[PDB]
């Protein structure tokens, strides 16, 4: 009941971003593929 | 007056040739499914 | 449910978390738990 409401201010009209407006939300932040964002080597001091 | 009525077309053992459900024709017995047809439901929820 | 409390008596509280099982009005409301809803609390004193 508390990750579901909207992440302010991102649901502002005032985003000059498009996309994370309407999926500003907690739930559908758990998935980084919609973001376009990706890591190198996640890798912990060589241990995986 | 029709509730001690025979019921049509399910009299005629030509027509129905189910004895079961001819023998048990009268309106009067729908009530007493438990002791002439003893089939049950599940259960008798509604709705949760 | 219920609290215990007095004037004589003196500080406490629970580390752990009180759990309530709340599954039937869910159920009848028809309404999981991601959807749009919110609680409302109420308290009384013994003493009316
Ligand atoms: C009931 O008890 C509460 C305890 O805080 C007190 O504030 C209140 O005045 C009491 N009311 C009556 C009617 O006894």
């Amino acid at each position: 009941q508390e990750l579901r409401q909207p992440l302010e201010p991102f649901n502002w009209d005032s985003n000059p971003n498009d996309f994370i407006r309407e999926n500003a939300r907690a739930v559908d932040a758990f998935d980084y593929d919609q973001f376009n964002y990706q890591y190198d080597d996640l890798n912990f001091h060589g241990l995986t | 007056n029709i509730m001690r009525q025979p019921l049509k077309p399910f009299n005629d053992k030509g027509q129905n040739e189910f004895d079961l459900t001819n023998r048990y024709s009268r309106p009067i017995d729908v009530f007493d499914y438990s002791n002439h047809f003893d089939y049950h439901y599940d259960t008798l929820n509604f709705n949760s | 449910f219920a609290v215990l409390g007095g004037p004589l008596e003196m500080d406490w509280h629970f580390d752990r978390l009180f759990q309530y099982d709340v599954t039937s009005v869910f159920n009848q409301m028809h309404l999981r738990p991601d959807s749009v809803y919110h609680f409302d609390v109420h308290i009384t004193a013994i003493n009316g």
